[PDB]
């Protein structure tokens, strides 16, 4: 259990992302403290970035909302990081309901290939989104 | 929460020690080696005492260490386990991790056994590799919460080289001085501990006689009075001679760079010098002007006029010409100091 | 003079901002071989810098006008362009009417500061321009 | 059209075969010649038949290399006509090719013919210059088919030129350890070689004894103890001092390049510095306002007027004045490293 | 107001020509030394009443400096009470002003007592630092009123370093001649008074003798011949090494930066470089298109051509095309960089 | 018009001729100076002819110089008056012209008088400032027409500092080839001229054996085994060490600024390097996306899975996931780079 | 006070800042010298520090009022600019309110280590006005 | 004679400059492409360079189109477009039908210099249909 001598260096650390005496974590605020550490992303990036950590939805981020990030502290290894740029990499801007069907040419033309018959399997495991439009959904597999 | 996050930096924290109860076991060696055979020199023969005690404290301060390093390692390990998803300690071994284990064991293991006791007492300065491991941990901007909140929206990696490079760049010169002044003791007790078990006498086996070689080789001079005659100060020569015809620019390039110049203060200095006399043209136009009023009025009254105080006057006038433009051409060229 | 070998390069140095070679020269070609050296003056300092190189006033140079402003040629430093540039830092606004407290201040306070029998002579040989202003003309003298 | 092409291709791959042909049978004429001078060095004398055996072969090996030569700058000439499109080899021979056609076989025709021995084998270390043919020929940038449409609207020359220089810059650093540890063992053989036929013994005759001179004058000490005697250590102790007076000014450069530390951390950087102690002027102006309070709480508040306790805090006050000024001139620094 | 200014700038011109008083009673102190000593050294002996009076006279001289020490100090503890409120010698005697007052008496205390004459007579070359503060006194930076009404809207102090690093700045080169040619004099005469109390002769007891050591040490020379056998020489070739090991890095950037040029006076340069040889290409033009004519007049006008007037000009025309893209490269270089 | 400027042309052409009629009349006595103190050296004595002949022709065309200097000098005043409105000699003959013009004689007019000829004689080599003279005259820029126009309106100044200046920059590297090599037939005769008058037969009194010591002393390396003992090469040597230590750092930076490229080059090898292996993003997604369905299809179905065959696919797993990583940071690396 | 030896130096500082012939000071001067320096200050920080001079109010500084700011000189170690320069990091909302919860938070969590009545006498004395919104008059006891 | 196992470096190459596959290779990929690199041209220069090969005039150059274009390999020092970029150096205005201009001069008085005669048998050809000068036509024999 975390303790009192110890909380002091989250609570600034999220003072840092919330200059004014408010609880809440603002757009703007994140749009703040990006573009002085030298990229500028589009708001919708900014949208992007913040609904991903958002749970009731009000556009804000409360402490404890908070904490569940800061828990994947300094090691770089897994996570969510990986899991979502390898199919950000294969999709497209917005592909969504992908047609999937370059699936296995994307799979043997670029690295190493399986069996002809194995991309079969592969492909009926989507059946979670009716029949095709592979989404980033049925990644619960990891 | 419980179970996540607390129990991670109990267990960081608690691995966090065993690095550093292996720096005071690594460095009582190396102090009982040095004692040991700057006391064996010219005392006491292998008979004594002294010679089978102070040659099992190392060799107990060895096995201490080595006993250390794998409780650390498996604290590694169990880190590890805990971060990434997993729940067998073989899915992490790689065969990279099992070598760098057994080189690191094999490094820490040589110690002289209770002649071949300046052999295997040489290598023994590898255990300095350990200040790395303790200064990787003992810095704020690896233990801290603010830095990875700042620091994870540019996906750096906080190596062993980061820390190092911030550290040579924010208090450089010192940095600087301490490896170059801590470096003298330790290539120059290897000279003559090389060449004491060898063809004796001679100048380099006598210490503040082989920091006059070492500091004379390291600064790119050299004499010939004092050469080394064995391998090892063949060796260690050009060893210190690489490791300081790279680092004696460095040092120059940050004398160069520290408090010779300055980047706000500059603009002071510039107007200084634009209201100084590069803005005083008035004076050589003045004296211009009255020059050439001069000329005019003794030769064209005064009865009859003398060729001198013409020629005078003239001869003046052709001198404060030039001077002019030579003020003009500081006055242009000031500005492009303001670009 | 000098024969037709040492007239080409005369006529090569004319072309070099002639271009198209139409007999005139313009502000716009003046301005075009001007600003390629890296100084931008005003087309007023153009005018100005026009104004003294043709007698005729047709506001285009010939060859023989460009030809006796070249007759210095180097090694021409005399009382040519240095008995004007010291005249703007006691230019009375550009009018040419300096008044006498002015011009005995800058004669006085600034420069080799002579006797009085040398300094309050500037009333001495001030009879030109007799009206009361002082522009550039008295240089005639000289 | 695709025959215009395959064809081409075809005259292409032929050329570089017999390019790199040319480079097994060169490099073993150089071998054979070093095994026989270090064996004839104190062995099997003239009249034993490996003198003669050994010496023929290279004699024999010598042939194919000067006849591959011919065949493989008859393939450049018909690619010259594939390309350019001529129908005769006698107008494609400019005074250049010609010269050079013959430059490069009387360099490639010397060897030792079955004292003179050393003489006509010390210039056999210049078939090295095939290194470069071999290296231009098996590199992508040349050869394909993609950098070649985009990289022709910059009508850049791909000569044998811009690959060195761009070896130099994506892989700096290695392209010169190689340089300067393939160097040393060829020019401490030669001082060996050439302090034989006249002089003997002085120190440097033996390969260990002339690897210290050359990395003691490689490096830019000099000691004085053994310098060479004929005049072909004293000269090629001055051809590798040009050659590496200027080749230790790079590895530096290369080494401090690493200053840079990237752009996207020092931002970073910047921002943990102006989150540390440069944010303690709350802290100076806490400690001014307290020490200000307490003067007059401890004088006018007090029935006793006592020196020793008002006088105290006023220097501290003093003291106190300084430091916010001095870190106020540290956080408007900061700012011009972010311009 | 007027009151308070005037005085403030009387107590400060009354205090400035204690530190130039100082001056002359600080070097005329260091002069006695050396001729009495190098007098003594092969004539008048002890007994002379010359070595009671001179070495009295330097003992007598050294009072008038460390009383005028206590003054100036005075006088800037009376300018720190006319500044901050305050009435009492006390208070403004910090901890490191306390100590700082008495290290200068320290090192002002030391001289000969009317052997040990060398040992208490060689630190005295230590009264050098009072040049500092005349000169932080003597320019006009530190004392006018433009620089101060000006100055001081960036906060920039004019401690006795800022008029070092612009007098380094505005007048480079001078200040490192002078620094490197009046050295050699202090560390000269050192050697020699060093070696001659212990050894003699080594020709390292000669002025002349000893400003070739320093010279060839100072430059990372080193010959062999001529080095200390003392421990003062051995040290101060050493000091003269360091500082000389970094000062010839410094000279040759000044003079390889020198105004080479600026931009006012290389615009005219790439117009000339413009409209040379880069403005050519109509030569390679005409050449071209003579050629490509010619061939044609000759092979079809003539009624039977021969092949030594149609190759003759084809093999040329080869050469009359590349020589176009040669100077087309320079000229996209020429107008691409270098604007 | 015409007749103002093409006397003054006239002049100039009349002018320049006097200069280079100089050269030839001044290289000649130094020619002249090197054979007969050549062949006076072990060879023909002072009785014999030659002594007599040779040390007069000399003396003799050492008249026509000093009688070509003064009429140059008389033209030059002939186009100061000229230029200027004025007639008369005796203006326009400042305090520095005079005292230039006498320096110019005294520095021209030495010669070995028909011992002291070695004392009278090294400072002949002189007479090599008439290069400089004849290479401002001999230049394009100060002497063409289509300058003076585009180079006017900058104000700039043609003397003899900026021709030097632009030489050095437009053709760098061989300005300093023929520098370094043409000093060292200069200094290396002087000493040996300087210790063959000594009566000293040292190994330095051969031209082979002296040039090895400044080429070793140049070269900052110094050996020792031959050092000069007059007070001549005592000195020189200083004076090639001067200039040589800070004329090796300046061919070392035109070699690095040759072994790299421009912009328009470098563009094409970043579009190459993005269009490489920094596209193995797409490689190491299929890689993971691969390993991550062959760990559930190995796992969930084929009856019973053993252990091995999921720990080897999820090590492997683990593998794979930090190469995506390792080469998105190369991608931000070139991308920040790129710009 | 001063001869006239010692009175040009001042009389050419004074014609520095002021360019023309009159001998007023205004915001336009100020904002040429400062931009000339380098620094972008906005207009009303060049009116507030004319103001903070000036003892007519209006609006222009002339030679006796600029004397009390020339007596301020070299000084290094001073006690006049740095107690209103202790103000602004303690700031409420621009109107320097400081609040009683703002003080004691500012005394007490950060600076020096001192005892709850030690820290807060100083708010509870509140010897400045008593009525509450401590100005910036409370500098006065100095 | 060309086969599958070398036929790939061609389709990257076309891939390379074609982003999407939808057979178009016009105005928008060149500029991009060229922008990349840098060197900025005027669409109208895009416009002459995409109109330098085409067989049915639509704008869109064909793999078998671009092929006779990637023919022209190493070995740059050929004889294409270099009498192009003479013709350019040495064009008028926007067709250069001027009659010879100054070509006497040029051919008498460039480099190795011409007979005067030749000037006319020279210009014998012209354009045949009598249309000005050759305008980069008439070059069959040249
Ligand atoms: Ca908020
Ligand atoms: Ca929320
Ligand atoms: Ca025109
Ligand atoms: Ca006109
Ligand atoms: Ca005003
Ligand atoms: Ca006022
Ligand atoms: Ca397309
Ligand atoms: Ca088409
Ligand atoms: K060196
Ligand atoms: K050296
Ligand atoms: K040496
Ligand atoms: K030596």
């Amino acid at each position: 259990q975390l303790t009192e001598e110890q909380i002091a260096e989250f609570k600034e650390a999220f003072s840092l992302f919330d200059k004014d005496g408010d609880g809440t974590i603002t757009t703007k605020e994140l749009g703040t403290v990006m573009r002085s550490l030298g990229q500028n992303p589009t708001e919708a990036e900014l949208q992007d970035m913040i609904n991903e950590v958002d749970a009731d939805g009000n556009g804000t981020i409360d402490f404890p909302e908070f904490l569940t990030m800061m828990a994947r502290k300094m090691k770089d290894t897994d996570s969510e990081e990986e899991i979502r740029e390898a199919f950000r990499v294969f999709d497209k801007d917005g592909n969504g309901y992908i047609s999937a069907a370059e699936l296995r040419h994307v799979m043997t033309n670029l690295g190493e290939k399986l069996t002809d018959e194995e991309v079969d399997e592969m492909i009926r495991e989507a059946d979670i989104d009716g029949d095709g439009q592979v989404n980033y959904e049925e990644f619960v597999q990891m | 929460i419980g179970y996540k996050l607390g129990h991670r930096r109990a267990l960081f924290e608690k691995r966090k020690r065993l690095s550093d109860y292996a720096l005071i076991f690594g460095m009582f060696g190396i102090v009982v080696m040095v004692i040991e055979t700057e006391l064996s020199w010219g005392a006491y023969d292998k008979a004594s005492l002294y010679s089978l005690a102070l040659k099992c404290l190392i060799s107990l301060s060895t096995i201490i260490l080595l006993g250390l390093i794998i409780v650390y390692h498996a604290r590694e390990i169990q880190l590890f386990m805990v971060d990434n998803g997993a729940d067998d300690w073989r899915i992490a071994m790689t065969y990279e991790r099992i070598f760098f284990i057994c080189l690191e064991i094999l490094v820490c293991a040589i110690h002289p056994i209770p002649d071949v006791d300046i052999i295997l007492s040489i290598p023994m300065f590898l255990r300095l590799y350990l200040i790395a491991r303790v200064m990787l941990l003992h810095s704020k901007l690896f233990t801290d919460a603010s830095s990875r909140s700042i620091g994870a929206l540019n996906k750096i990696n906080f190596n062993t080289r980061f820390v190092m490079k911030t550290l040579m760049t924010i208090c450089p010169g010192t940095v600087l001085l301490v490896f170059s002044i801590s470096l003298w003791i330790i290539a120059a007790w290897t000279v003559r501990a090389c060449e004491r078990y060898h063809d004796q006498q001679d100048v380099t086996s006598n210490f503040l006689g082989a920091m006059w070689l070492i500091s004379i080789t390291f600064l790119s001079i050299g004499y010939g009075d004092m050469v080394p005659n064995t391998y090892c100060g063949k060796g260690v020569c050009l060893l210190t001679g690489i490791m300081g015809a790279g680092c004696t620019a460095l040092v120059v390039a940050v004398v160069a760079r520290k408090l010779e110049l300055t980047k706000a203060e500059k603009h002071v200095h510039n107007f200084m010098m634009d209201t100084q006399l590069t803005k005083r043209v008035k004076n050589a136009a003045a004296n211009v002007l009255r020059e050439t009023w001069l000329i005019y009025k003794n030769t064209k009254l005064v009865k009859k006029i003398d060729h001198a105080k013409v020629r005078k006057h003239q001869r003046k006038f052709l001198q404060a010409i030039h001077q002019l433009r030579s003020v003009k051409m500081e006055q242009r060229k000031l500005n492009d100091q303001a670009n």
